């Protein structure tokens, strides 16, 4: 039991650490995405306003 | 030099416009004929040849 208990404590630890990794990459990709919104703004302008 | 106007946020959503006018562009028979059809606008044949 205690072997598993302690393993579950370290499991919770490892999973929370998983979450930390996730949210790191998550926020980074959110910012990336926001850039890409700006990019498409610049694409539509980089329709040259036509000519 | 197609006077394109990219407007639509989606691709290919463009407007094609045409410029062709100018002082030498008067009677566009097909193009400028010569002393007539364009160059009366430019050179003004009514000098003394008219008399």
């Amino acid at each position: 039991m205690r072997g598993q208990i302690r393993g579950l404590e370290m499991a919770s630890k490892n999973s929370q650490d998983g979450i930390s990794l996730i949210q790191t990459a998550e926020g980074a990709l959110t910012e990336t995405h926001a850039i890409l919104q700006r990019v498409r703004e610049l694409v539509v302008q980089a329709g040259n306003t036509g000519t | 030099k197609n006077l394109v106007f990219q407007i639509g946020a989606n691709a290919t959503q463009q407007i094609s416009v045409n410029i062709e006018d100018m002082g030498a562009d008067a009677l566009g028979i097909k193009e400028a004929d010569g002393s007539i059809a364009a160059l009366h606008s430019v050179n003004d044949l009514d000098v003394t040849k008219f008399a």
